[PDB]
């Protein structure tokens, strides 16, 4: 989604995606590490879901 | 004007397509859908979306169709709901040529245009002598003074004449008065056993005719009377005699409930209840109309406008079955329950 | 990216032949119709004024008319014109302010003389183009001054000229216009963000008209105007099957940017179809600007001969279609043919005959036939001249009739007339491929609808759609009935005829190149109703009327273009198919360049209109009249672009003076900003005096004004000022009315002076009706010239009328030195005109009444905002977010 502003009027532009990626994210730990390391203050976001 | 009504129509039948996604599209339909709700949105500055899922989605596309069949109706609700407000430019919107219907509409209206417009023969409803005050008891004899042939009503359909032995006379006249009947079919049978004024019984002997516009008529079969000719009735016998004719059916110009095809079926769609906020809507629009607000019209009615309504809100019912659209009405209290027949029952005033 | 251009079968593959475009065509035309007429009148005894049919640049003339839309008529200002000025007189208490305007107009155009009415006309036009040039004001960024928790408007922005006065005043005074000046505030002034200031500035009344209507056009014209106009592009755009953009047109307006459309776009297709003598020019127009770019495509060789074996091979019967195009002379001959049906009865076809170039005979046969089933003598339309198709009747008949084979029985009919026989082992007539133009029974869709209205049109002159051989372009994109047969009824009964007749060997031959001539045929409709169909389209009205027209032999005022061609051609343009390219690059501004046209069409019929009404207005000011002398003034004054899309023609050698008051009684309009000002400006100019002429000019033997001076310093009085401007009118029943004819006669004959003298002498006045007089103001400083005191209102060398009038404004001063009764002369000092305007130019004033002048409006865009004209955004490929109606 983007905006131009041309003449005085101001166009838009609004395309829809083609390519989806399905993805694993596979998770690997080690000793050194502390329950609380995996946890952060604010969550990380995913939005596309297929 | 009819092609106002033939989109609307469209319009609706192919919203009731929408059921609940899984679909792919006819290709016909969405082009359809598309060019209406483009043209509407451009008209009504509502978002309606092609394919609907949230329930404002749908709530927007049910209003449309809503304004759109009250447009085609030429009706005009007013302030029956704060959620929804009805849009009288929709019609401008369905006289534009841009947007199609099917043939399937087309067809539909026409025919409602069509018949309405003009008369035909259709059997009438109920018994010839509905309309009566008086009636008879059935098989009793009964001669007026000083007549020799007496003919009486006995019930809906049905009439017997007195006769005395070696009487006669004509009999037309009773039946005549009920102002246009095009041709009435009879059935004549003699009363082999009937009642005296005193009470004994009394025995019709084999040998009375029935003779209509002249010609002599069998008894047990149906005539084609065309209710002028002279139904002529003689009693050659030495005896009594009592005779019953029957008006088994008659034909008019009067409009039945057989004018557009399973019409009956329609109406019961249109006047069902479903639930209080349909129930109260389809309410409040025929309170625009000549139409009984929530119970059958006795008497099918003759005009375009109320068969044409009439079809509308039986699709717009349909509509608001598929769409399953919620809002609210000023005066209506949505009981959330299952829903019975004993909640039904009493909603109808 | 190539829709219908899909080509599934190598069938449609052939060659390419030539290539065309719009303004190859354009031009192309335009030479042949000017090769028509010196060829002819060169050729022959002619007898008419000389007119130079030159082929004038058609591309040139475009681009200059796309250069129109940015040429703006608002002018933005940050402060107005003075208005007013204030002239000091001996006195310190008094003094005099002028109306600017009334002098600026004073001198706009020339003298006015009963002599030049062409003269009259132009300083007329020039004089109201003048009101409405000083009168698009904008006021952006004004000198707003802080004093005392107020915002004023700085002196600079009002409306006057003090400055001159200041010096002589009393300090009473002084501090009085000091506070009048800090008076006027900026209004709303304490409220930031604001947008406008409004303040109370002096100005001109004719000029504030101008500005006001301007003003509230710009505020009630804004989006939704702008939103229809695009929409109806949007909706031509479905038309023309136009490839979109990713982008939309958000209605999103910034707080800075103040919008100014100045034509809008659903065109009114009347106003161009109006001009007189405009069908050629309009036509051309249409090709100039939507007839596409695009090739001409040869048939596959394969169509014809086919190898079974390296040593056989079939032969077409026509061996002679081998011939290499008759040069240009005869390529361009087919470029005639082709867009002649590209443009239905527009342009008719006939022979042409060099009686040089000997051809073979056997090429009439072919064009015979081939002319049949290509050219639609349908009932419907018509493409061919009456002479014509007979032309081409004989060489079938003459060709059905040559039997290079044995003989079929040919069984002749009772008239002479080709065609009547009936040859087949079967008989079958040939009089069905006779030359009925109510019916169309030889030539193409004999038995088919080619005219086929449906659907409301985006254009409306034209709802109609034609299908040659009633091919939709739509059998392209998708069949409709197979490809064995396509056949439609005409080509059809040609075969039948053709073996019945002579032979099946040619009608194979013609079988088989069937489709191949449908197509070529769908693509042409295509290209007409869909690609080109503009305002120069031409109404449907015309349309229809021409056929029967034709053959009444009417006065079609849209007469169609007979254009010559050659029998070998026929052939040629038979086996080419012309396939588009690339939709010319003016088609998608075409809308915008057509409603810069119309609008600058229609101000000036409106210019006109008011000027064919001044003769009756005043008919003694312009007897030697004529409607064409206004109509070339106004010619003049307006664009070049413009006049010269009306001369594509050359019209404007023709047009009769009947012609031309046709069209400016014709009242159909194109709204523009152009053209609402220049009515408004105009209809203020209806005032005359607002324009500075007037008919009140007096004559009266007056003494001119010598004071007693007892009190000098009481000479603070209005300085004495006289002036010949009439206070106001003299008791009509004293005057004696004159007449330009009355003047005229009693001057002849050598009695005026006398009977002028006895007036004058009987303290009469005398008033010179009828006539205008540009009219002149000077102020003098003292005893100015003889021939302004005594100065007359017409030349004596017969009776001159008319002249120009000075009023003057005399102004007395005086020394101490001055003895009271010095200013008496034994004899008086006489003046003769006087003027009455009941106009308040040169007014007498106190000093603190000064800056009553103010009372004026005034709304000025804040310095913060942005002016900008959305005119040029209206081009076709533009979508917008918001769909409209």
């Amino acid at each position: 989604y983007d905006t131009n502003e041309k003449g005085g009027l101001s166009y838009a532009t609004i395309k829809y995606a083609t390519e989806t990626t399905i993805f694993y994210l596979i998770y690997n730990v080690e000793f050194s590490n502390t329950p609380d390391s995996l946890v952060l203050i604010n969550p990380t976001y995913t939005m596309t879901k297929v | 004007m009819d092609t106002i009504a033939a989109r609307a129509l469209t319009v609706m039948r192919a919203c009731a397509t929408l059921q609940e996604a899984r679909i792919v599209l006819e290709a016909n339909v969405m082009e359809i859908l598309g060019i209406a709700i483009n043209r509407y949105n451009g008209l009504t500055l509502r978002g309606v979306t092609m394919r609907p899922t949230s329930l404002a989605q749908r709530n927007e596309m049910f209003f449309m169709c809503l304004d759109m069949m009250l447009s085609a109706a030429g009706i005009n609700v007013g302030p029956i709901s704060p959620d929804y407000t009805q849009h009288m430019a929709t019609i401008g919107v369905l006289a534009t040529p841009e947007i199609p219907f099917t043939t399937e509409a087309a067809n539909e209206i026409a025919r409602v245009t069509g018949e309405t417009s003009t008369w035909g023969p259709a059997r009438q409803p109920y018994g010839f002598f509905l309309e009566t005050e008086e009636t008879f008891q059935p098989g009793r004899w009964f001669m007026r003074a000083a007549q020799a042939a007496t003919a009486v009503v006995c019930g809906p359909d049905m009439i017997q004449v007195s006769l005395n032995a070696g009487a006669r006379g004509d009999v037309q006249q009773i039946f005549q008065g009920r102002n246009d009947p095009m041709m009435i079919y009879l059935v004549w049978r003699r009363i082999e056993n009937f009642a005296m004024a005193q009470g004994n019984s009394q025995q019709t002997q084999a040998g009375v005719t029935v003779s209509v516009g002249g010609v002599d008529m069998r008894a047990g079969r149906i005539i084609a009377w065309d209710g002028q000719a002279a139904l002529h009735v003689r009693n050659p016998t030495q005896q009594n005699a009592m005779v019953q004719i029957q008006v088994v059916f008659y034909i008019s110009m009067d409009k039945t409930l057989n004018q557009y095809p399973a019409l009956t079926a329609e109406i019961f769609n249109v006047y069902s209840f479903r639930d209080h906020t349909w129930h109260g809507l389809r309410t409040a629009i025929r309170n625009r109309t000549t139409l009984p607000n929530m119970l059958p019209p006795i008497f099918p009615p003759n005009d375009r406008d109320s068969i044409l309504t009439l079809l509308l809100l039986s699709t717009l019912a349909d509509v608001y079955t598929v769409l399953r659209p919620e809002f609210a009405m000023h005066g209506v209290n949505p009981m959330p329950g299952p829903l019975t027949a004993a909640i039904a029952r009493a909603a109808y005033v | 990216q190539r829709p219908e251009r899909i080509k599934t079968t190598p069938y449609l593959e052939g060659d390419v032949l030539s290539s065309d475009s719009g303004p190859l065509l354009s031009v192309f035309a335009l030479q042949e119709i000017m090769q028509k007429v010196r060829q002819v009148q060169a050729d022959y005894m002619t007898a008419t004024r000389e007119v130079d049919f030159t082929v004038p640049d058609v591309q040139q003339i475009l681009d200059d008319i796309k250069a129109l839309a940015a040429e703006q008529v608002y002018k933005i200002v940050k402060v107005p014109s003075t208005s007013f000025r204030h002239i000091v007189t001996q006195s310190r208490d008094r003094v005099l302010r002028v109306d600017t305007y009334y002098e600026e107009m004073s001198q706009v155009g020339d003298v006015i003389t009963e002599d030049e009415p062409e003269k009259f006309y132009s300083t007329i036009i020039k004089k109201v183009r003048f009101i409405r040039g000083k009168g698009s004001f904008i006021l952006h960024d004004i000198p707003a001054r802080d004093h005392r928790g107020m915002e004023v408007a700085e002196p600079e922005v009002l409306g006057v000229e003090f400055k001159n006065v200041l010096p002589v005043l009393t300090a009473e005074h002084r501090a009085m216009i000091q506070n009048a000046l800090d008076g006027s505030i900026i209004e709303n002034g304490n409220v930031a963000t604001r947008d406008v200031d409004v303040f109370i500035g002096a100005c001109s009344e004719p000029i504030y008209r101008i500005y006001n209507r301007l003003q509230g056009y710009i505020e009630a014209v804004q989006l939704q105007e702008l939103r229809n106009s695009i929409g109806w592009l949007e909706r031509l755009g479905q038309r023309k099957r136009i490839t979109y953009s990713q982008e939309v047109l958000t209605d999103f307006r910034r707080q800075d940017m103040i919008w100014v459309l100045a034509l809008q776009l659903p065109v009114n297709p009347q106003v161009v179809w109006d001009v007189p003598r405009s069908s050629i020019a309009n036509l051309i127009m249409n090709i100039a600007t939507c007839l596409p770019t695009g090739e001409y495509i040869a048939p596959n060789p394969r169509i014809s001969s086919i190898t079974l074996t390296q040593r056989i091979t079939t032969t077409g019967p026509f061996a002679i279609l081998t011939g290499s195009t008759p040069t240009a002379q005869q390529l361009n001959d087919v470029r005639k043919i082709y867009l002649a049906l590209m443009f239905p009865g527009q342009i008719i076809l006939d022979l042409k005959i060099d009686p040089g170039e000997r051809m073979d005979p056997a090429v009439r046969m072919v064009a015979g036939v081939v002319g049949h089933l290509l050219f639609t003598a349908g009932g419907r339309f018509t493409n061919l001249t009456q002479n014509m198709a007979r032309q081409l009747d004989i060489a079938l008949n003459d060709y059905l009739l040559y039997m290079y084979n044995t003989r079929v029985q040919v069984n002749y009919g009772p008239t002479g007339e080709p065609l009547d026989f009936q040859i087949g082992r079967n008989q079958y007539d040939c009089n069905v491929f006779r030359a009925d133009f109510a019916t169309g029974t030889g030539y193409n869709g004999w038995a088919t609808i080619d005219v086929e209205y449906r659907d409301p049109a985006p254009y409306v002159h034209a709802q109609r759609y034609i299908r040659y051989c009633g091919i939709d372009s739509r059998e392209l994109i998708n069949p409709t009935t197979y490809g064995i047969g396509m056949t439609y009824h005409c080509y059809n009964e040609m075969l039948r005829m053709l073996v019945a007749a002579g032979k099946d060997s040619e009608a194979a031959y013609f079988r088989s190149m069937l489709p191949f001539h449908m197509v070529r045929f769908a693509r042409i409709n295509q290209i007409i109703n869909e690609d080109l169909h503009s305002v120069f389209s031409l109404p449907d009205d015309m349309f229809n009327a021409l056929l029967p027209d034709l053959i009444a032999g009417a006065h079609q005022n849209a007469d169609p273009v007979v254009l010559d061609v050659s029998w070998i051609s026929l052939w040629f343009a038979f086996n080419r198919s012309f396939e588009p390219t690339h939709r010319n690059e003016m088609l998608e501004i075409a809308p915008l360049i057509e409603s810069v046209y119309a609008s600058e069409l229609s101000v000036m019929k409106v210019d006109m209109r008011h000027l064919s009404l001044m003769q009756r207005r005043f008919p003694d000011v312009l007897i030697q009249a004529r409607p064409s002398h206004f109509w070339k003034a106004v010619l003049n004054d307006s664009p070049e672009a413009v006049k010269a899309v009306m001369n594509l023609s050359h019209s404007h050698n023709f047009i009769n003076i009947r012609d031309m008051m046709r069209w400016v009684l014709l009242p159909s309009l194109q709204p523009s900003l152009k053209l609402v000002l220049e009515e408004e400006a105009w209809a203020a100019a209806n005032d005359f005096e607002d324009l500075m002429l007037t008919d009140q000019v007096y004559m009266h033997r007056d003494m001119l004004p010598e004071p007693r001076l007892d009190d000098i310093e009481r000479f603070r009085q209005e300085g004495f000022y006289y002036t010949n401007m009439l206070e106001a009118p003299p008791e009509i029943d004293r005057v004696v009315q004159y007449t330009y004819e009355i003047a005229r006669l009693q001057a002849n004959m050598g009695q005026f002076r006398a009977a002028l003298r006895r007036i004058m002498d009987d303290d009469d006045w005398v008033r010179f009706g009828g006539v205008l007089r540009t009219v002149r103001v000077k102020f003098f400083d003292a005893r100015p010239p003889d021939d302004i005191l005594q100065g007359l209102p017409f030349s004596y060398d017969t009776i001159k009328y008319a002249t120009e009038t000075t009023i003057f404004y005399l102004i007395y001063n005086v020394e101490f030195s001055n003895t009271p009764d010095s200013l008496v002369l034994i004899n008086p000092t006489y003046t003769m005109t006087k003027v009455f305007i009941n106009k308040r130019i040169v007014e007498r004033v106190r000093v603190g009444q000064i800056l009553a002048v103010l009372n004026r409006r005034f709304v000025a865009y804040k310095g913060k905002m942005r002016i900008m004209d959305i005119t040029q955004s209206l081009k076709m490929g533009t979508k917008l977010a918001a769909p409209t109606v």
